[PDB]
């Protein structure tokens, strides 16, 4: 019962013919499943560990000169020559000086000068890559049923913990009175990983495109150095000073960290204390319902009398968790819970937390239920000493389908086209509308890579007024349609 | 289950440094954050401070706040609390208990068994 | 920081009976945060966990053992006084700025 | 320098925040709202040019707009 | 951040050499053109956009300029 | 000369004591006294509360943190009386002397 | 502007609009920094912790 707290919670209602179901496991989301005679199920993707990633370029942020020289020549005889000019850790710069009798030349004009300064780097940033062969992820199964607590069993946890790596496709999950859990993952495409560059910087890192890290203007080693000296793009954190066409100087050019932190604007942050821990990217998952059975099956109703030991509260997805204490015989029985409507003839409220339990006489069950908008009455018990819990459900119906589209929209957003494996099923308007979304996708990510969220919205605009002035209908129709999901796009980036 | 091993009594002059290692197994150390409880015989407990072992965070009370200090090997299987000036005061057991951590390794919000299992305890009498 | 946390000193109850001990704390800890635990600490022995949440306990602890919160004070209850009922009973709480405050202690005596 | 070429067009972004998302979301407008502030002359002078180098108020408009988002980045 | 305000256009300009100068007098126009050859996909619609807004031929290549150097450097 | 400064700008800091404070839902804003220290940098945010939490009530809980503002580094930048410059120049009477 | 070992002649109000911390100049103490979040980030992922 993990996803109750989290406010990015999912509910995934329904299973194939069969019996599985396709999930994305986002990180800082909980997903809750929820079949027809199968226990009601919590996952969350809790961890993404890359191991043993090599370094790909390491740049320097904050460098040193030092052993700073110069050579001149007098006007007209060619370039002067620095030992140091031979050595490629020596930045130098050819220049030209005026020249005379007075600084000790027999021609009037510009003598070639060369300054050569030694660089040496104080800080650098490692950029490492990972291959998805190293990619291990770590997602928790808990039962929803029963009482969420972690201390009930001191071996383990009520939840359990799988590592979906790539090697192993199939993940086979048992819960103790559940049966086992299937999740066939694909952690191969979950974050594109080669294409993405692990970036550490001093006591922070951060997930980086591939092509941008590498498109940094800082000094940098290839990544396999040992001496770690021969510094390429050196000229990018040092400067030459020319001032009066006198005398030429060479200035380091500062320290790059505060720079790096604002170009890194826009990368998510990740861990690289210990073991390059990452905590966003989602997961493709299919579930394996065949063999999960519920656990409290084959049990005779409770027919004593129920306490509510916690009051009802309203969840923050729609739902209510109610703990309660059962005080009557028959330890091991499954409680009578029910939702009904004012005059109680109609059962208007579904039950998340399905098939309650009271596994132990003295231990307080909570449970999780959907009930209706408005009002409506909570009963937990047989008709001796039954519970009546009136609740009105704040929201409406209608606010809450609009609701449900704006989060399926923000996940069209945030997921490519994942956001039609979420819940489907298979079937053929789920394949039909993943094959265009994929190939629309295409097309924006082609049309607006390295675009920022105002440019965004200022191009949607524009498409939007090219679309409404536009005098062909089907033309019309289509830009407006177009400019609209652009700006929607801009408006809900930079998340 | 888990079980934690204080180290053994210390009597130590005031002013001087005290360290005293709780070794804890039975389970993934650097999974739960190991506290430090302190209760001068015939006081109550006091609660000095905790140290995360999986990253090395630490918290220390306003009382303790500059005197005393966590440090754990996330190898060595222990976690070690060092009072710097001791005092009459500082004469008591001082008790080592544990708390498990959430997922992501951070310790913002504990959990509700924040002390289910202690130190048999050391005692120090300054 | 502060032993917020106030219950009686002394506790005695005829063996057999219940006996209700009070914990009384800022609206920081106790009166805000369901962090509220019962410790209950032998002659010479560690300090053992009773109730975990306001009214929860651990698997090993008996059933007499029952706690409460209204307002700012929370309660241990024990039903049915026993012998090995005489320990002292330390409240703790999980303080809004995220330390811990421990209770005086009740000395809980059975004739 | 780095600080001028962001990270934040990559797509790469997940329902995880990102690094100066909060911080950085408004940073550029803020900052060009401040140049047109500082620096009021070339504001009329591009409403002017861009009056002239268009036909229709929406031209007008979007050519002024860029050119007063362009002349602060462009330093 | 501190580097998008570069002081570059505040007048006070001596005939003595500035900060900076040779190294940061295109470095902004090099950016544009690493941006414009690592994002080919946008540079084509803000041609088609400026083709298809502004009528005279000149009015076009202005506005096609302006959007590919705001692009990337809205950041 | 005799520049006197204006402003010292930070371009190093650094943050040392942090602190955080949380409130369950529906009870507003907590509050830290190192919020109104002036050398204590503060935000406020929500966090999800609920019963593993340790809050009773499920929706957003305000949330603070304070973290002490050092400067390790930083830019004086100073001012001068227009009075106080001094220029020097120098006349050679182009002559043809040696030196 | 004198930075760390190396100075300019800048603009007054460029100087002024400056996104950094600041102190009046006057500050001998210096604990009173202006403008202390153009410095530092405060990050809320999965709004969790901060
Ligand atoms: C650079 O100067 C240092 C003295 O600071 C000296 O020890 C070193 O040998 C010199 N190296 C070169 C290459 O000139
Ligand atoms: C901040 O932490 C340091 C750590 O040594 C401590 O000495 C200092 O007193 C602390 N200041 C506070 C908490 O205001």
């Amino acid at each position: 019962m993990r996803c109750i707290g989290i406010s990015n919670r999912d509910f995934v209602e329904g299973v194939s013919g069969g019996s599985w179901v396709d999930i994305v496991l986002e990180h800082g989301s909980c997903v809750t499943t929820m079949a027809k005679n199968k226990p009601t199920l919590d996952f969350e993707l809790i961890k993404t560990e890359a191991k043993h990633p090599a370094t790909l370029r390491k740049y320097c942020i904050e460098a040193k000169l030092t052993n700073t020289t110069t050579a001149s020549r007098c006007p007209t005889q060619g370039e002067p020559s620095l030992n140091e000019e031979q050595d490629k850790r020596f930045v130098c710069k050819h220049s030209m000086v005026d020249r005379g009798w007075g600084n000790g030349c027999g021609l009037f004009g510009k003598g070639g000068i060369v300054t050569c300064a030694m660089f040496t780097c104080k800080k650098n940033m490692e950029g490492k890559i990972v291959q998805p062969e190293n990619l291990e992820y770590t997602i928790v199964i808990t039962p929803h049923s029963g009482e969420e607590n972690a201390v009930g069993q001191d071996t383990g946890k009520h939840g359990k913990e799988i590592k979906v790596t790539p090697q192993s496709s199939i993940t086979e999950a048992e819960l103790t009175g559940y049966g086992t859990v299937t999740m066939e993952c694909s952690p191969r495409t979950g974050l594109d990983f080669n294409e993405m560059v692990l970036l550490q910087m001093e006591n922070k890192a951060w997930l980086v495109h591939r092509q941008w890290f590498l498109d940094l203007p800082l000094p940098w080693l290839p990544g396999a150095d040992t001496q770690g000296s021969n510094w390429i793009q050196k000229e990018t954190l040092v400067t030459f000073k020319n001032p009066h066409a006198k005398k030429q100087d060479v200035v380091v050019l500062g320290s790059q960290e505060g720079a790096m932190h604002t170009a890194l604007t826009g990368a998510t942050e990740i861990q690289m204390s210990s073991g390059n821990l990452l905590f966003t990217g989602h997961l493709k998952c299919r579930l394996r319902m065949d063999k999960l059975q519920l656990k409290g099956m084959s049990y005779s109703m409770c027919t004593g009398k129920f306490k509510v030991v916690k009051e009802i509260a309203e969840t923050q997805h729609g739902t209510i968790v109610i703990r309660v204490q059962y005080e009557g015989d028959g330890s091991p029985c499954k409680i009578p819970f029910e939702i009904m409507d004012l005059e109680k003839r109609h059962v208007l409220g579904r039950l998340i937390t399905v098939n309650p339990i009271v596994t132990e006489k003295d231990s307080p069950v909570n449970i999780e239920a959907e009930p209706p908008f408005g009002d409506s009455y909570i009963i937990i018990g047989v008709e001796p000493g039954q519970l009546k819990l009136s609740w009105f459900k704040k929201g409406s119906s209608i606010g809450q389908m609009f609701e449900t589209t704006m989060r399926g929209a923000k996940r069209m957003a945030i997921l490519g086209d994942t956001a039609w494996d979420f819940g489907s099923l298979g079937g053929v308007f789920t394949s039909i509308g993943k094959a265009l979304h994929q190939v629309f996708g295409a097309i924006y990510g082609a049309a607006f890579s390295g675009v920022s969220w105002t440019m965004k919205i200022l191009i949607g605009v524009v498409i939007t007024w090219i679309g409404m002035n536009s005098r062909s209908t089907s033309l019309s129709v289509s830009l407006v349609l177009v400019g609209v999901v652009t700006l929607y796009l801009g408006v809900m980036v930079q998340a | 289950e888990v079980q934690l091993v204080e180290s053994g009594a210390e009597v130590k002059k005031p002013g001087a440094s005290v360290k005293v290692s709780c070794k804890a197994s039975g389970y993934t150390f650097t999974s739960y954050a190991m506290h430090w409880v302190r209760q001068a015989p015939g006081q109550r407990l006091e609660w000095m401070g905790w140290i995360n072992a999986g990253n090395g965070n630490t918290k220390y009370s306003q009382k303790f706040q500059d005197r005393v200090t966590i440090t754990r090997d996330t190898s060595a299987s222990t976690a070690y609390m060092e009072l710097s000036s001791l005092r009459s005061e500082d004469t008591a057991i001082y008790y080592c208990a544990r708390d498990k951590v959430d997922d992501y390794g951070d310790y913002w919000f504990p959990t509700l068994w924040y002390f289910d299992y202690w130190g048999q305890g050391t005692l120090v009498t300054v | 920081s502060q032993s917020a946390l106030t219950q009686p000193a002394s506790v005695s109850g005829s063996p057999g009976q219940s006996i209700t001990i009070s914990c009384t704390g800022t609206s920081s800890d106790v009166g805000g945060f369901n962090y509220v635990s019962w410790f209950q600490q032998h002659p010479g022995k560690a300090p053992k966990l009773m109730l975990y949440d306001v009214t929860s306990r651990p698997s090993g602890v008996s059933s007499r053992f029952s706690g409460s919160k209204s307002g700012n004070t929370a309660s241990l209850t024990i039903s049915g006084l026993q012998a090995e009922d005489e320990a002292d009973y330390y409240c703790s709480s999980h303080t809004s700025r995220g330390t811990w405050v421990f209770g005086g202690g009740t000395k809980l005596t059975v004739l | 320098s780095v600080a001028l070429v962001p990270h934040v067009g990559m797509g790469l972004e997940t329902r995880t925040e990102t690094w100066m998302s909060s911080e950085g979301a408004w940073k550029h407008a803020q900052r060009i709202e401040t140049w047109v502030l500082r620096h009021p002359g070339f504001t009329i002078m591009a409403a002017i040019l861009a009056y002239t180098i268009g036909t229709t108020y929406f031209q007008r408009v979007l050519i002024f707009i860029l050119l007063t988002a362009v002349a602060p980045s462009m330093t």
